[PDB]
């Protein structure tokens, strides 16, 4: 999961 | 927004949908090209080409369940392209790729035949 | 094999899948979750849930036009994943995440329940 | 494209  | 994103999900999903197709689950449509038939599933078609895009949102033939190809196309070029659909990767050879590109701008799939021209102008 | 392969193609089909979705292009199916109603593509939903996987390949409810979840599933929990799986994208807030979570685990969705549990777990 |  990341920060788009 | 604050969203976060899982960066393998359209990988994973592309992936399960190529799952389907080789189970033959929930396909519903046969494409027919010359003496073969090819059986996929209309979105991703729609997803990936812009002909069967505007085939399918057609309001008379969105609902055919057999739709034939020109027959200048050949099966083997039509293969190598829908298998890229449901995969990704595409299986560019000397022998193939003339057909494959002449696929591609028959079935509207630009960043094929960007890639095709790129491989005919390094060899010539 | 000595495939080539194009980064971007399985996030351009889900972008595409995502566009006819909020077009109502080729949905097949209705999901009820209490007094709300959500349109989707079959194939999407077996794809990214273990539980849609199993139900639409049941040879009866394969042909439903109508699915009904457990009274007990939030329909904002739902929307949220609806979303997940047309767009990678998780709209994860502090107001929205047991409801996300129970969703998640209803839907066999492994990837999202495995976020909501980091999540609250730095809360504690 | 890239080389898988
Ligand atoms: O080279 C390509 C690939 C492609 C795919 C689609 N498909 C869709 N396009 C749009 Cl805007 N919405 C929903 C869908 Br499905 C249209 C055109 C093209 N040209
Ligand atoms: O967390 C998850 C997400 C998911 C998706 C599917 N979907 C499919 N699985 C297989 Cl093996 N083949 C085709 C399909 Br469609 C099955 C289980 C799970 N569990
Ligand atoms: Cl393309
Ligand atoms: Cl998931």
């Amino acid at each position: 999961w990341v920060i788009p | 927004d604050s969203c976060i994103q899982f960066t393998r999900h359209a990988s994973d999903v592309l992936l399960n949908l190529n799952r389907l197709r080789s189970r033959d689950i929930l396909t519903d449509v046969v494409i027919v090209v010359s003496r073969e038939q090819f059986r996929a599933h209309k979105t991703v078609l729609m997803a990936c080409s812009g002909l069967f895009y505007s085939i399918f949102t057609d309001q008379l033939k969105c609902n055919l369940s057999v739709i034939n190809l020109d027959p200048e196309i050949n099966p083997e070029g039509f293969c190598i392209l829908l298998d890229f659909m449901y995969t990704s990767r595409l299986n560019l050879r000397e022998g193939n790729i003339m057909a494959v590109m002449a696929t591609a701008m028959y079935l509207q799939m630009e960043h094929v035949v960007d890639t095709c021209r790129k491989f005919i102008k390094a060899s010539e």
